[PDB]
């Protein structure tokens, strides 16, 4: 049976537990490497349970005696299989002595990379790391001999495994034999007939340009880097540009100047979509990385007049990824510069037709509030704000109530109940219940910041004469306005002014107000007075008690419960 | 025009005509640019697939390079992003392909150099020179292209390589094996298995008599593998195609193939299970008898589990195996030891189903057991 | 009705919101508590005026999630699904628990009919069988589930002005009446007034035509005209059919096909739309796009 089989297995741990530290490894041990061969499953399940197996064996002196069924189970050809015998093999090299490694551990590697099939290759390139900074110098250099022998192999899929663990694996090697031995294997890698390693070379690349010395750079990495940016695959470029931030950090602050400026100008002017949307995610951080002595002549010359031309790109993406982080930057640029350059892009791209565009372009409308004056900013950005509080998309019209308790905050009393509290009062009677429920949130924060007699004056007769809606959903919308509120007006506006209406709409027609009423009694209870709470709340909690819904009479039930007027 | 044109300048006025058409237009970004210099181009590509499939002897040494060269700067490229969403939510039958844009272009240089390799003069010793294994890896490159038509093209220009070339027989196949590697290990998704998968076939069916390791192992460990992707559906009849091709050149290879397929046997996926099903019995109508002794104990031990599976369609492709003569004859002839196996499962799901055709097919299969022995 | 079950509810319900599937043991007690709510409904539904009708969802649970962000909560606002809970989508097990245990939680509250989909046939040939297999590792929970499709209402009507159902008419069907006739408590036959009361359309050819899909029949707007006026009808609800726009209106506006699934199989792109009626029953559309996406084994591992 294969199920009892997977749990048999899976409690081999147990078993191996109850068994004895020499006799697991006399008798146990040797049944696994050969007796057992069976299906992926259960393959899967012994490659999982080998991998805790170090303190169970008897400890790290003896550990070895677990490689010949990791050998013979790394090689299986399935990928879930050989990938959990391979990390398994990574575990059990660190308890490995440096006295048994170069005798156990380094012909196993050598035995699979000189494997016939290419699981078995692809199993031993995972492994150089984890043993080189271990052995001696003999076994260190035919180790560099055979992962340059693996780096140089036929079969393309071993040849993308050895592009993919290049840079793990130069992290661990001293720097001259960097310079001498990995860099031309990596050069050698960055120029391969297939797309599918050119990137990973290209990704490698960051971690070898890390730890080599500044002078050498432009003489070693550089012109890999350039062809690879200049590189005939999409792929290949699409994988430059989205590692371009960590290339410009590890490169060093002068030659980016240089050479990666125009690099980053040729990636957002590419004929892809996707490289260029790859390119403009970046915009931001590339621009601030830059060395501060030029840093706002270096974008106001190159990066500026580029990202002009993105702004109004065809794609979608681009145009999104683009407004995601275009105020990344007006802090770095500054007052000036940014009225007099950013914020028609700002406004073009808050009136785009893109809802995402939209929704990114508002989402950082706090950033270039702190660098212009609030005076600026409702000189200039508030009509696009009111004319976007209208809009069709309910998620523009979110972001943009989410926003409004700050821009009110900043603007004062005098200038929001003058062009703001017509749309705040208008966002309650809105289609969209999210939008509703974002609204009264958006109104406590507004009370909050306000204070008590603002909205006593203000909004609570606005919110009151809701009460008469015909439609249960706005009706409802009172009650939940008159949650929201209560909180904050305190006990005495709480009981002088929104008691009567929910004690008057307490019977409502609609079963569905019926029981919100209960809910916001409930709710609201605690704030009011104990005369009140005896006096005027519980006769209506007990006629609605009687109510012949069940629901009206489970939720009348719970506020008498939790309220104590049982 | 050539055809107007004297006899003597003809090899020259041809290469002319393949030097162009090398220049690439743009058909994406706008559509109506150059139409004249689109026009002519086209002329030019028609009027060369009219002459080289009806003038003879025009064919020289100095037009192979020319026209590899073409064929080169014309299609070898870097496909485009895939259009069609990628994740386990995404039906891989669903995905509408995606047209190419230069297809008025793609089409002609296609036909030219299909008309070209199947030309009577062409001269396979002086085009082994410009066409090389560097060539034979970019077109392969080409077969994830979403377009169907192109890769009808591309399959058929494969094939007419591989035939006419010996010297690049072993490196086609590496390359192909290497694709469906990648694709069975690493990615699993790629538009042009069906396509390879019936170049491999009708490389398949020339395969010599006494068949070799390496072709043995490539079923063992390439088409064996290919059936537990999660597109199957796409291309299975080419690979079932496939395993009976193999199963009809050696007899002796039934066992390994029928332990793959019930190792690889699905057990989230209807679907795939009924095609399991279907070319286990493509399989088994060609099975030896004494080859079927060998394997009749896990085939009948899944054959149980599939005729009492829920599902009511791999209930009935399960008991669809009845009507096949040849299976039921050669269960007498091991009945003794197919009878234990499969009987309680057919008389445990005598009524126990919500479907009544499964119920009359099931009583139609067990009557047929019981008049049996 | 009991405590500590309506609280052991109210955790579940909290829990599938988090598109968080449940045990076996817990879907066969809520499998069999349904059967138990449905068993006393007749064929046709009575609903209250104040209701949200919404059409097929097909297993997208985000995507209900969205239609509920836009539409208001589960017991805040009365709702009304016509069928096709479980087809074309990558979480259909929990969009039908999510749905029935808001109908055993909220009866009063919640009405759900019977679509086509719901029916041992239609949900092995599609992926809802797979889906609970991959899901749940044996076939016990879909038998549950498709035992309990069996006791659906086929048809609802709220206030007896809107007649609200999956398919559409059948030839055999003229009167509410013999509507009531029908046997429901079985799976649905391949012909016959149950079996065309799930899966007929409407189109412009007039008259009882056959249906291209395979089942059911085509009716046209005398067909429409005339079901309205023999039952004192002025609306008659459906769904099963995709429209781009979310709603659709037709045969002079007395029928209307209502798709609560934007961007249907994720690849058609489509709108939906809800249907909203009011205390004095009138009818407004809500049009809302698929929710935004966050976060972005071989078969034979079993
Ligand atoms: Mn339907
Ligand atoms: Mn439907």
């Amino acid at each position: 049976d294969v199920q009892l089989r997977l749990n048999s297995i899976k409690k081999l741990s147990t078993i191996a537990l109850a068994l004895g530290v020499e006799r697991t490894r006399s008798e146990l041990l040797p049944f696994l490497t050969d007796t057992i061969y069976d299906e992926d499953e259960v393959l899967l399940a012994l490659a999982e349970q080998l991998g805790t197996f170090t303190t169970l064996v008897g400890g790290p002196e003896y550990v070895h005696c677990l490689l010949p069924p990791l050998e013979s189970l790394a090689t299986v050809e399935e990928t879930v299989v050989r990938d959990k015998a391979v990390e398994s093999l990574r575990a059990i090299s660190h308890e490995h002595s440096p006295s048994d490694l170069e005798a156990h551990f380094v012909p196993l590697v050598k035995r699979l990379a000189g494997g016939d099939w290419f699981t078995s290759r692809t199993s031993a390139c995972g492994l150089f790391s984890v043993c080189y900074p271990r052995v001696s110098s003999a076994v260190k250099a035919e180790l560099r001999q055979y992962f340059r022998n693996l780096c140089s192999d036929d079969t393309p899929m071993v040849r993308r495994a050895a592009a993919s663990k290049l840079g793990e694996f130069a992290k661990v090697l001293e720097l001259d034999n960097v310079k001498s031995e990995i860099i031309p294997m990596f050069s050698n890698l960055a120029s391969d007939e297939q797309d599918s390693v050119r990137l990973l070379a290209v990704e490698a690349c960051v971690n070898i340009a890390q730890l080599l010395p500044q002078e050498d750079l432009e003489a070693l990495v550089m012109p890999t880097l350039r062809q690879a940016a200049e590189d005939k695959s999409w792929r290949v470029r699409y994988m430059v540009a989205d590692k371009f931030t960590e290339l410009q950090k590890a490169v060093g602050p002068e030659i980016t100047k240089t050479d990666l400026v125009p690099a980053f100008q040729n990636l957002m002017k590419d004929c892809e979509a996707e490289v260029r949307a790859a390119a403009s995610h970046k915009v931001k951080e590339f621009c601030e990385n830059l060395s501060a002595d030029c840093r706002e002549n270096v974008i106001m010359s190159q990066i500026l007049p580029c990202i002009k031309e993105l702004v109004s790109d065809a794609n979608q993406h681009v145009k999104s990824a683009l407004a995601s982080v275009i105020m990344g930057l007006s802090p770095i640029l500054g007052k000036d510069n940014t009225i007099e350059h950013l914020l028609p892009l700002f406004l073009a791209q808050l009136k785009d037709e893109c809802p995402e565009v939209r929704l990114n372009i508002i989402s950082n409308l706090d950033c270039v509030n702190e660098v212009i004056g609030i005076r600026q900013l409702s000189q200039s950005l508030l009509p696009a704000i009111v004319e976007l509080a209208e809009d069709a998309k309910w998620r523009v019209r979110l972001a943009i109530i989410e926003y409004m308790p700050l821009l009110a905050g900043q603007l004062g009393v005098e200038f929001f109940d003058e062009k703001l509290n017509s749309l705040c009062m208008a966002w309650l009677v809105d289609h969209v219940y999210a939008i509703r429920e974002a609204a009264t949130s958006n109104l406590k924060k507004l009370v909050e910041k306000f204070g008590k007699e603002w909205a006593h004056a203000t909004i609570i007769p606005k919110v009151l004469a809701m009460s008469g809606d015909p439609n249960y959903l706005h009706r409802m919308t009172t009650l939940f306005c008159i949650n929201v509120l209560s909180e904050v007006c305190g006990q005495d506006i709480t009981t002088k002014h929104m008691l009567p209406t929910v004690l008057r709409m307490a019977g409502d027609p609609v079963a569905n107000v019926r029981f919100n009423v209960a809910k916001s009694l409930q709710k609201i209870g605690p704030i009011l007075d104990n005369s009140t709470l005896q006096s005027e709340v519980k006769p209506i909690l007990e006629k609605l008690t009687q109510d012949q819904d069940v629901d009206v009479k489970y939720f009348a039930q719970e506020a008498l419960t939790v309220l104590s007027l049982a | 025009a050539l055809k107007d044109s004297p006899t003597q300048e003809r090899e020259e006025l041809f290469i002319q005509k393949l030097r162009q058409c090398c220049v690439l237009f743009d058909f994406v970004s706008d559509p109506l640019s150059d139409l004249k210099f689109k026009e002519v181009k086209r002329a030019g590509l028609n009027e060369m697939v009219e002459y080289i499939t009806h003038s003879r002897d025009v064919v020289t040494e100095a037009i192979y390079p020319e026209a590899v060269t073409m064929f080169s700067v014309n299609l070898f490229r870097t496909l485009p992003p895939s259009s069609n969403p990628t994740g386990a939510e995404f039906d891989p039958k669903e995905d509408e392909p995606t047209l190419e844009a230069a297809w008025p272009h793609l089409q002609l240089v296609y036909e030219f150099f299909l008309r070209f390799l199947e030309s009577p003069d062409f001269q396979p010793n002086i085009a082994k020179k410009y066409i090389d294994q560097k060539f034979v890896l970019a077109l392969l490159d080409l077969f994830d292209s979403e377009d169907p038509r192109e890769r009808d093209f591309l399959k058929t220009i494969l094939h007419r390589i591989y035939g006419k070339f010996l010297g690049l027989r072993a490196y086609i196949r590496r390359q192909i094996n290497h694709i469906f590697y990648r694709f069975i290990y690493e990615t699993e998704h790629h538009n042009g298995i069906a396509e390879l998968l019936e170049i491999l076939g009708s490389i398949i069916n020339g395969f010599a008599l006494p068949l070799k390791e390496e072709h043995k192992m490539f079923l063992i460990r390439v088409l064996l593998p290919l059936h537990k992707v999660k597109s199957l559906s796409v291309y299975h009849p080419q690979l079932a195609y496939c395993v009976v091709q193999f199963l009809e050149k050696e007899s002796s290879l039934t066992e390994p193939v029928i332990v793959g397929l019930l190792k690889f046997w699905p057990k989230t996926h209807s679907p795939k299970e009924v095609m399991f099903l279907n070319e286990l019995e493509e399989i088994l109508d060609v099975i030896e008898p004494s080859e079927f002794s060998k394997v009749m104990e896990p085939l009948f031990r899944q054959l149980a589990k599939c005729v009492s599976s829920p599902h009511f369609q791999v209930a009935e492709r399960a008991l669809y195996y009845w009507n096949n003569e040849y299976i039921m004859s050669l269960i007498s002839d091991n009945a003794a030891r197919v009878l234990p196996i499969m009987f309680p499962a057919l008389y445990r799901n005598s009524k126990s189903h919500w479907n009544k055709t499964i119920h009359g097919l099931i009583y139609n299969a067990l009557k047929l057991f019981m008049e049996m022995n | 009705d009991e405590k500590v079950f309506t609280k052991e509810l109210d955790q579940w319900i909290e829990q599938l919101n988090e598109c968080k599937q449940l045990s076996e043991s817990q879907v066969k007690s809520l499998c069999e508590k349904a059967k138990e709510i449905l068993t006393k409904e007749s064929n046709v539904q009575e609903v209250r005026c104040p209701v949200t009708v919404c059409g097929d969802v097909h297993g997208q649970f985000h995507d209900l999630m969205e239609l509920f962000r836009i539409g208001g909560k589960s017991p805040d606002t009365n709702y009304l699904f016509m069928g096709d809970y479980v087809d074309r989508g990558y979480y259909s097990v929990e969009t039908v628990t999510l749905l029935v245990a808001l109908k055993v939680r909220y009866r009063e509250r919640i009405t759900i009919l019977r679509g086509n989909h719901e029916s041992r046939q239609i949900t092995q040939v599609y992926g809802f069988y797979d889906e609970c297999l991959r899901k749940y590792g044996n076939a016990n929970v879909w038998k549950y589930f498709t035992d309990l499709f069996d006791y659906l209402p086929l048809t609802a009507l709220v206030d007896g002005q809107i007649f609200c159902l999956h398919g559409g008419l059948s030839p055999s069907i003229d009167t509410l009446d013999h509507i009531r006739a029908l046997d429901r408590l079985q799976e649905v036959p391949h012909e016959g007034p149950m079996c065309d009361l799930l899966w007929s359309d409407p189109d412009d050819r007039g008259g009882w035509g056959i249906s291209p899909r395979g089942a059911g029949y085509t009716f046209g707007q005398d067909i429409s005209e005339t079901f309205n006026h023999a039952n004192g009808l002025t609306l008659v609800s459906r769904a099963h059919q995709l429209v781009m726009e979310g709603y659709n209106w037709c045969h002079d506006r007395n029928v209307v096909t209502i798709f609560s699934a934007p961007n249907y199989c994720y690849r058609c792109g489509n709108q939906a739309a809800i249907m909203e009626l009011d205390d004095t029953l009138k009818y407004s559309f809500l049009q809302f796009d698929p929710a935004p996406r966050r976060g972005e084994t071989p078969d034979y591992f079993l």
